[PDB]
Order: C-alpha cells, then sequence, then structure tokens
C-alpha cells in the first residue's frame, strides 16, 4: 500500500523532554548511546561521544 | 543644559523606536522578540545554525 498513512511511508519520532536554550553548552557528561533492534533482527548499539562545547 | 537634554530625550525616544518598528517582512528584530532562530542550511534535517539578537 502506498496511502500516505501506511506504517513503512514513515518512523517513530521522539522528543526531549528539557528545553535548551541558545546558551546551552555539552559539560563532562556527553556520551548518548541508542540500543534498539535493527529491521533483519539483530540488535544494533550506536555509541554517540559528543564533542564538548 | 535643558536644551541639550531635549535633544538627548528625542534621540533617547529615537533608539526605542528602532529597536520596536525595524523589521523584516513583519517580523520584529531588535526589539528583543526575535529571540534565537535556526537556520536550515543543510540537504537533511537538523542541519541548522543558531542566530540571537539581543
Amino acid at each position: 500500500s502506498m496511502r500516505s498513512d501506511t506504517q513503512a511511508m514513515g518512523g517513530k519520532s521522539y522528543r526531549a523532554q528539557e528545553g535548551k536554550a541558545a546558551d546551552w553548552r555539552v559539560g563532562a557528561a556527553t556520551d548518548l548511546t541508542l540500543s534498539y533492534t535493527n529491521k533483519q533482527g539483530e540488535a544494533r548499539e550506536v555509541t554517540i561521544n559528543a564533542k564538548q562545547g | 543644559r535643558r536644551a541639550i537634554q531635549e535633544e538627548v530625550s528625542a534621540l533617547n525616544d529615537e533608539l526605542n523606536r528602532i529597536a520596536e518598528t525595524t523589521s523584516f517582512g513583519g517580523n520584529k528584530l531588535l526589539n528583543g522578540s526575535f529571540g534565537s532562530k535556526s537556520f536550515q542550511i543543510g540537504a537533511d534535517s537538523g542541519e541548522a545554525v543558531m542566530l540571537s539578537m539581543g
């Protein structure tokens, strides 16, 4: 199906609960790990070590 | 001194007028209501740049 409401024509959107202003800057805690399941069924872990500042 | 102060007050009211009335297509810029806005300059989502004017 190619109706615009088809599940394959979209995804899942997550949003932050805390708002950060334009003066916010990453401190000493920066790691962010995304752990989920890929489409083939294997568990996939992606680790993002952001840059301080 | 009152003669000088009158020109100071006239220019003082001019400073507030510039801040309030300056706009880009109706959107105020220098009145402090612009805040910070992200300008999207990428071919993919999430590639914007913040601009702030106090």
